[PDB]
RNA sequence: CAAUAGGAGCUUAC
């Protein structure tokens, strides 16, 4: 839905890295290198960011009913 | 009386149990009640 | 033109009102673009015909 | 319901007399039933979705009947093949080896 | 010309799904029904 | 007799070698830093107007998971030991979040930096959500479209990671000892040869490999422990380590107190 | 209704394994332990309890 | 429709035997496999005759009989609960009365909440049915 | 199990299950036991 | 101090 604040397995804060990860992906860097620069070294933390699907963009498209 | 809202045109209003169910601005058919006024607490867990 | 009855419509078919209306108006009509149709709506309940 | 009450405990289908046995109660949180792992063989049960039924005797005659005829220790040996039906299983066996 | 690889096959399959989707049998059956079957039942 | 040799030391993580201590001590320290070091986290959320697409308890969970500066949290009291009714100023920190999107294009992101500390037991340096830098935007909390609004009053309280993970000051405490398996505490699975098929520990070069002529030693116990503490910014690495030690000390002092005052 | 019938004072829920229970012990959820009941005649050995 | 968990295959403590499985409490605390649940209750007014119909209204004890054992103190003056209100089991979310055919001349036909579920009211909808009589849908929300 | 059942009775035989389970479970907790993809792989000569 | 029935359909564990 939206990027989780913590890593499930260990608890590192990944919620402040989703925008940086997307910016890294625009200039062409592949996912492993972007995850390296954000200093996600354990594969638990890495799969936290690498497997996120951002569904809030899809949910926000339906007009607010208030 | 109690505040309602349109489902199509997002108009806010308040009906008083005897007029039919309708919007003023557009005249649409489906309405939703408004959120309560009381204060709601969550545990953040 | 004698009215002989109402036939339920299969969603996302050529006679559905959602067949047109590219993604923007689909969003405005509260319809999910991933919803593929193939079912009927009877009394507000989605029904699918099993082959 | 309190600790050590005898209750009849049962899994369907009840193919033989050792599919429904009387157990002593221990009260616990966390809404599942808890079983020692060696009794899962007579019930033919495992822990991947199964549910089991619990019947509470409402008198002293039925408490005594359960505890003196249907109790788990009394059903270890079966008359079907005059051998035990409860054994050491499924990790204690590997670990003891 | 070169050898068709597995990725070429998945490109072909993506073309197939871009055209038909996953519920095309329901939709095509009902479209056939409303185009021809009702009129044919009336003229039976 | 216990000794510490710091190998790397920055604000968020410290990498250190621990020596001349029992393995139980080192593991107790690891466990204490993971589970029993108090921090501050939002434990009560009050929704005034939430017309965003996200649900109320979704947002409450996310807000509870936000790290807050907890340097002075030890001079604070647990909300279950204060005489006060509904939160006072000395056992709780009250935060406000107000966000709103005006216009009919674009999306307004609601970040953790938008949380504002209103009250709290001043002048204690607790409560603020942790920012990595001066230019940090913080954690993503929600997203807002036209006329959607979020109005929230959060309460922050003191707790430990046993009750809930949001109070954990640490992410991952790397921990190992005896890189060369001199003590034979492990028994390597292999297909052909256990020496070729197993990668070396990152502290392999910190200890002498066993000589081929060497025989097994049955007197050697584990004596050197290589551990890397990481934090979430709520506490600093030296603070996490020192307060884990202090928490363990006070747990032992509690045991000693009960023993002596049981006579 | 005669060879088999529905009965009161019964419960049902998912089962779990517990290495730390004795063989003739069953772990009963608190909610079920409070919903089900046993009628105990009052006597001069159990009146305080 | 899932999450990538970190899985070890081990005989760790004996609590994962026979298709049991040990899960990290801390990972649950951080949001692993957490889900929202939405339940929607429906009700409408019927027409039993000419001027005999049902009504959405909070049923007062004096004029009504056979009232449910739940609490009615959560309904507004229109017989509908409002979104944003905490609701427990057996609580009434749609108050409705059916008139007694020929004071104290009404029976209730209120819809309570399911005896098992807790949660928070999310979206109370109100419209009219095919025949123009009042129609209500109430969606509840909770987290599992 | 059959021998203990026949000689000592049902109670002692029931307690035997618990004793063995507890001892072996503690030892395996502190020893460990796993299985991996490598436990199903035979070497090249056996494959030949 | 009182919460219908009958059917069909989809599922759970053997
Ligand atoms: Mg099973
Ligand atoms: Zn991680
Ligand atoms: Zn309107
Ligand atoms: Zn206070």
């Amino acid at each position: 839905m939206i990027i989780p604040v913590r890593c499930f397995s260990c608890g590192k804060v990944v919620g402040d890295k989703w925008d940086a990860y997307l910016r890294l992906l625009e200039e062409g860097k592949q996912e492993g290198d972007a995850l390296d620069e954000l200093k996600l070294k354990r594969y638990c933390c890495r799969r936290m960011v690498l497997t996120h699907v951002d569904l809030i963009e899809k949910f926000l498209r339906y007009n607010p009913l208030e | 009386g109690v505040k309602y809202t349109c489902g199509a045109c997002a108009h806010n209003f308040s009906l008083n149990k005897s007029d039919p169910v309708r919007c003023k601005e557009c005249g649409h058919r489906v309405i939703y009640k408004a959120r309560t006024k009381r204060m709601i607490q969550f545990d953040a867990r | 033109k004698v009215h002989i009855g109402k036939v339920p419509i299969m969603l996302r078919s050529k006679f559905c009102s959602l067949r047109t209306l590219d993604e923007v108006d689909l969003y405005k009509m509260k319809e999910c673009p991933y919803d593929m149709g193939g079912y009927f709506v009877i009394n507000g309940s989605e029904k699918v015909l099993i082959a | 319901l309190m600790d050590d009450d005898p209750v009849l405990f049962n899994r369907q289908p009840s193919l033989h007399k050792m599919s429904m046995m009387a157990h002593r109660v221990k009260v616990m949180p966390y809404s599942t039933f808890r079983l020692n792992l060696s009794v899962t063989s007579p019930y033919n049960a495992d822990f991947d979705g199964d549910e089991m039924n619990l019947h509470v005797p409402q008198s002293e005659e039925t408490r005594a009947e359960l505890s003196q005829l249907c109790a788990v220790p009394l059903q270890i040996v079966s008359p079907q093949s005059n051998k035990p039906v409860m054994g050491i299983v499924q990790d204690t066996l590997c670990g003891v080896r | 010309d070169d050898t068709i690889t597995t990725e070429d096959c998945w490109t072909v399959i993506s073309a197939f799904f871009e055209e038909k989707g996953l519920v095309s049998q329901q939709l095509d059956s009902f479209d056939e029904f409303m185009e021809t079957s009702i009129q044919d039942l009336v003229w039976e | 007799e216990p000794k510490v040799n710091i190998i790397n030391a920055q604000d968020d993580e410290v990498e250190l070698m621990l020596s001349d201590v029992n393995l139980s001590l080192a593991n107790s320290l690891r466990r204490t830093m993971l589970a029993e070091v108090p921090t501050l986290a939002i434990d009560l959320v009050e929704i005034k107007m939430n017309t965003s697409v996200l649900a109320d308890e979704f947002i409450s969970h996310r807000l509870g998971l936000i790290p807050l500066v907890s340097e002075d949290v030890e001079e604070m009291k647990y909300s279950r030991d204060c005489t006060c009714e509904d939160y006072c100023d000395e056992c709780s920190v009250v935060l406000e979040l107000s966000a709103r999107h005006e216009g009919e294009e674009g999306t307004t992101d609601v970040y953790s930096s938008s949380l504002i500390k209103v009250s709290g037991p001043g002048n204690l340096n607790v409560g603020e959500p942790v920012r990595r830098d001066d230019y940090d935007q913080g954690i993503l909390l929600c997203k807002l479209r036209n006329h959607q609004e979020l109005n929230i009053r959060c309460i922050a309280k003191k707790g430990i990671a046993k009750e809930h993970a949001k109070w954990s000051p640490c992410s991952a405490i790397a921990f190992e000892y005896d890189p060369h398996n001199k003590l034979k505490h492990t028994d390597f699975w292999f297909e052909v040869d256990a020496k070729k098929e197993w990668p070396d520990s990152k502290y392999a070069t910190w200890e002498e490999p066993p000589k081929p002529g060497e025989v097994f030693d049955y007197k050697a116990k584990p004596n050197r422990f290589y551990m890397t503490v990481e934090t979430t910014g709520s506490l600093k690495a030296n603070q996490v380590f020192s307060r884990g030690i202090k928490t363990l000390q006070e747990k032992l002092a509690n045991v000693l107190f009960e023993l002596e005052n049981s006579r | 209704n005669l060879m088999g019938k529905r009965v009161d004072f019964s419960a049902r829920t998912v089962i779990s394994g517990d290495p730390n229970l004795e063989l003739d012990q069953v772990g009963v959820p608190i909610s079920i332990a409070k919903t089900l009941s046993y009628p105990e005649t009052v006597t001069q050995y159990n009146i305080h309890r | 429709a899932g999450q990538n968990a970190i899985v070890a295959i081990a005989c760790y403590s004996g609590y994962n035997q026979e298709d049991s499985m040990i899960m990290n409490q801390s990972s649950i605390d951080r949001g692993l496999f957490r889900s929202l649940f939405f339940r929607s209750y429906m009700d409408q007014e019927k027409r039993f005759g000419i001027s005999i119909v049902e009504e959405f209204e909070k049923p007062t004890r004096a004029t009504t009989l056979r009232l449910k054992h739940g609490t009615y103190e959560k309904l507004d003056e229109d017989g509908l609960i409002a979104p944003g209100v905490r609701v427990s089991g057996d609580d009434i979310i749609i108050g409705k009365t059916t008139p007694i055919p020929p004071y104290h001349t009404k029976r209730d036909a209120s819809t309570p909440l399911r005896s098992t579920e807790n949660g928070i009211v999310d979206q109370v909808l109100l419209t009219t049915n095919q025949e123009g009589l009042k129609f209500v849908k109430v969606r509840m929300r909770t987290t599992k | 199990i059959h021998t203990v059942m026949r000689e000592k009775g049902p109670k002692i035989c029931a307690e035997l299950f618990g004793n063995i389970q507890k001892v072996v479970n503690y030892w395996l907790l502190h020893n460990g036991f796993s299985i991996g993809i490598g436990d199903a792989i035979a070497d090249a000569s056996t494959m030949k």
